[PDB]
RNA sequence: GCUAGUAGGUGGGGUAACGGCUCACCUAGGCGACGAUCCCUAGCUGGUCUGAGAGGAUGACCAGCCACACUGGAACUGAGA
RNA sequence: CCGCAGAAGAAGCACCGGCUAACUCCGUGCCAGCAGCCGCGGUAAUACGGAGGGUGCAAGCGUUAAUCGGAAUUACUGGGCGUAAAGCGCACGCAGGCGGUUUGUUAAGUCAGAUGUGAAAUCCCCGGGCUCAACCUGGGAACUGCAUCUGAUACUGGCAA
């Protein structure tokens, strides 16, 4: 099946675009300690309405604008 | 059967008014195909009796095995100065592993095939004093009895 | 190098003969043996540790005629096998053609055994060789040729062959100048001057 | 340091530097000569050792001890650097090898033939 | 009171073991209960009892062979700020060939030997000889 | 482009050939697609010096890719 | 400390195809110490060497990838430059 | 592969004070020079030079440069900080790291399994082919890894109480 990836909005202002920061467990190589290595990706909301902490589903696809490859597939929940 | 050899052999300088005072002392090897303890000096005024009297005194006392079938079952560690000396098992189909001071005491202790190495500084005077700290650290069958009987 | 020099002079400070011009002679026969080969470029004393430790390393090394490299390489196949490292080594060392021939009575001297294989008078199976090393194995057939049942050197080395027990792991035929290397060596009975534990310590770093 | 400290700053690593003053790029490099000098080494009882500024192309005008039995050199001559040193001289980076170019086989050292570029003698 | 529970446990255990104490106590939690079985089965404790009061506390009675119960190996492995994990065959092959090494598995808490062929990897908190 | 071809892997004055399906834009020793065979031209008796498959010399020759003259003449002599 | 097709949105246009690739308009955003921006140096990889291992070092021949052809720039035909 | 004479045409290079196996006699005399390091030589030098001898390697031998090893002497494996090299002069505190104890939930971390893939070459395991060996080569395992698919819920984390 498909893959949808858990991000959290953390910067919404611009129209039809939400900035999401995705925190996954990255391990150090030599010292083997997990850490949060946050990585923004630029997700396109269908209509912007988000803000901050909104868990979402995104997925890999075709671009629609420059630095895109991501869509909103569903809002798990909101926290704005 | 008794096994003994020599290790060091040297002389000591002291002074008493203008003394150079050379007196021939030494370290020696003790074992018995089980290991023994003792390593004494013996002051002398010639190189032959420096090792002679050294062996008298290095015959004092014995210490027991912890090998089964020529090798130790368990990796074990001890310490004395920067002579830190570790061993771990060595399977059958190998010869006698390790050079340094831990070549000679690692034969005489009944062993002919066990792994060894020494981390840190090898200070010959006390690697000896770190090697016998493994005949207090043992996983010999009495310890198997000391969880199954005890 | 293949040497080409004064065999018996080595005996002196070897403290053993190890088959230097055997055929009529050995220690203190028409030669000065068991001395020191120097006037006082070298003379007897108490010996150093490290002396011994080098000498014995060469002991094992010299009675096959193997170079520097080779014998180490054999060690790198032994400590690649999961069997006995000590055994394996002396196993590989006896695979050399030159050693095998001597122990089929062909050559009265170790050097002579190896100086046979040189001149075209040797062969193994129907294959002709002139190579002093070969892969020698169970149920091979060591064969003399035509014009080597003709040489008067070969015959003259059967003398001494009647005077050496010859191994039990090979057939030996002198009557048609064959013999097979029918099965593996035993070293349950050649390790009698060889302490494997010594040399393998040194080889290790 | 702490593993959490190391995640943030892994251990510093040593660097590489040698007796020759740059690790060079030859084991033998042809350098020109400025002048030969002769200092006395440390202590007033050490024997005089034959030294020389070099006139390297690298812009290293540094000082090379000159081995063998004296020399026949001229002071603009083109010599092969060994990149040894001898330890009784202070501050040394180079030592001169002989054989090839202007420097050639010294006399009555046909015993050390590998040294100095002395041929095998043919007697 | 305690930030890494288990570390405080073992500390007071070895400290007291050497003084040949009758018993020592320290605040119990779930795991503190589950460990004391291996120590009890191999014979290092008589038994252990959790007296639930204002809080559970483990007053485990210290066993001695003859004036000793000395153990030759210990570590804090998987602990705060350095919790780590291993798979089912990467369990430590400890001394004695029968030695123990507390591992929490994925269904319970077992030890290296059982845990191995039980298919079950997990964090090792420690290792014993 | 890809073709069935032979491909030396012998040393000097040893002709050990290996039948590969390999590119003509890389080489016969360059980028392989796949092995498919071994061949001895000298007809050695070593362990499996002749292989030539049935299944890939019947599938990549389905969508086209031609073999070589020795091979052509070998199809008959393994009676495939 | 950084950024004006800069960040994004509409609608146009363009590519074999997805894309500010490009534009007109619109919004005023975007990025940054989990190290941006800038500065030094370097073709990259399978692998290679050494080493008990971990690791470090390294990228020769051989294979794969990428890039370059007096210098710079530019377009043509074509599935392909 | 056969024949043809005739030992014929075929040994050198470094080293021998200690680390390090391997010295004597002369000449020299802190000069000459030697020397990886520790260090040699002041006229009875196992250390300099020659000779004699001895030692190790051998169609090579020795020297240098260079990289890793030894060196656990940058240390995750595998390091210290009273005085040996190291604890801010002392508090406060933002980010960060860290979280007593019990229950419910989740399954992200985590554990299990499955599936792709992890190029050829290379290693190894087993095994062959060249007169041997070098070299050539087959098949198996490795391909430590990664993503994907499904389960597990002890621990770690989230959520709730």
């Amino acid at each position: 099946k498909i893959r949808t990836l858990q991000g959290r909005v953390v910067s919404d202002k611009m129209e039809k675009s939400i900035v999401v920061a995705i925190e996954r467990f990255v391990k150090h190589p030599i010292y083997g300690k997990f850490i949060k290595r946050t990585t923004k990706l630029h997700v396109h909301d269908e209509n912007n309405e988000c803000g901050i902490g909104d868990v979402v589903e995104i997925r890999e696809c075709r671009p629609l604008s420059k630095t895109k490859s991501w869509t909103l597939v569903r809002v798990v929940e909101k926290a704005v | 059967e008794l096994q003994e050899k020599l290790i060091a052999v040297n002389r000591v300088s002291k002074t008493v008014k203008g003394g150079r005072i050379f007196s021939f002392t030494a370290l020696t090897v003790v074992g018995d195909g089980n290991g023994r303890v003792g390593f004494g000096y013996g002051k002398a005024r010639e190189v032959p009796a420096a090792i002679q009297k050294a062996m008298e005194k290095a015959r004092r006392n014995m210490i027991n095995v912890a090998l089964n079938n020529g090798t130790l079952q368990h990796p074990v560690k001890g310490v004395h100065t920067g002579s830190r000396v570790f061993m771990q098992p060595a399977s059958e189909g190998t010869g006698i592993i390790a050079g340094g001071a831990m070549r000679a005491v690692l034969e005489v202790a009944g062993v002919h095939n066990v792994l060894a190495k020494a981390y840190g500084s090898t200070n010959p005077i006390n690697v000896v004093r770190a090697t016998i700290d493994g005949l207090e650290n043992m996983n010999s069958p009495e310890m198997v009895a000391a969880k199954r009987g005890k | 190098a293949r040497y080409l020099g004064p065999k018996l002079k080595l005996s002196r400070r070897e403290g053993t003969d190890l088959f230097l011009k055997s055929g009529v002679r050995a220690i203190d026969t028409k030669c000065k043996i068991e001395q020191a080969p120097g006037q006082h470029g070298a003379r007897k004393p108490r010996l150093s540790d490290y002396g011994v430790q080098l000498r014995e390393k060469q002991k094992v090394r010299r009675i096959y005629g193997v170079l520097e490299r080779q014998f180490r390489n054999y060690y790198k196949e032994a400590a690649r096998l999961k069997g006995n490292t000590g055994e394996n080594l002396l196993a590989l060392l006896e695979g050399r053609l030159d050693n095998v021939v001597y122990r089929m009575g062909f050559g009265a001297t170790r050097a002579e055994a190896r100086q046979l294989v040189s001149h075209k008078a040797i062969m193994v199976n129907g294959r002709v060789v002139n190579i002093a090393s070969y892969q020698v194995s169970p149920n091979d057939v060591v064969s003399i040729r035509e014009k080597a049942k003709k040489q008067s050197r070969v015959k003259a080395a059967l003398e001494l062959a009647e005077q050496r027990e010859k191994p039990t792991w090979l057939e030996v035929d002198a009557g048609k100048m064959e013999g097979t290397f029918k099965r593996k060596p035993e070293r349950s009975d050649l390790s009698a001057d060889i302490n494997e534990h010594l040399i393998v310590e040194l080889y290790s770093k | 340091a702490t593993v959490n400290q190391l995640v943030r700053k892994p251990r510093a690593r040593k660097v590489a530097k040698s007796n020759v003053p740059a690790l060079e790029a030859c084991p033998q490099k042809r350098g020109v000569c400025t002048r030969v000098y002769t200092t006395t080494p440390k202590k007033p009882n050490s024997a005089l050792r034959k030294v020389c500024r070099v006139r390297l192309t690298n812009g290293f005008e540094v000082t090379s001890y000159i081995g063998g039995e004296g020399h026949n050199l001229q002071e603009h001559s083109v010599i092969l650097i060994r990149g040894g040193r001898v330890k009784d001289l202070p501050g040394v980076r180079y030592h001169t090898v002989r054989g090839a170019l202007d420097c050639s086989g010294v006399k009555d050292r046909k015993q050390a033939r590998s040294k100095y570029g002395v041929k095998r003698p043919k007697a | 009171s305690m930030q890494d529970p288990i570390a405080d446990m073992l500390t007071r255990i070895r400290n007291g073991q050497a003084a040949n104490k009758a018993a020592v106590t320290m605040p119990s939690s779930k795991l503190k209960v589950a460990i004391a079985n291996v120590l009890k089965e191999e014979g290092f404790i008589e038994d252990f009892k959790v007296e639930g009061d204002t809080k559970p506390e483990l007053e485990l009675t210290l066993k001695y062979f003859q004036g000793k119960a000395v153990v030759e190996s210990i570590q804090r492995v998987s602990r705060p700020g350095l919790r780590i994990y291993k798979r089912k065959d990467e369990l430590p092959k400890v001394m004695a060939g029968l030695g123990i090494a507390v591992v929490s598995t994925s269904k319970g808490v077992m030890t290296d030997r059982a845990a191995r062929q039980a298919g079950l990897g997990g964090e090792i908190i420690c290792y014993v000889a | 482009m890809v073709t069935i071809r032979l491909a030396r892997h012998g040393a000097k004055k040893r002709p050990f050939y290996q039948v590969v399906v390999a590119d003509s834009r890389n080489a016969r020793n360059g980028r392989f697609i796949e092995r498919v065979g071994f061949f001895n031209p000298i007809a050695s008796e070593k362990e499996e010096g002749t292989r030539l498959d049935l299944d890939r010399i019947a599938h990549w020759v389905g969508q086209g890719a031609t073999i070589s003259d020795r091979v052509a003449a070998l199809i008959k002599e393994v009676n495939k």
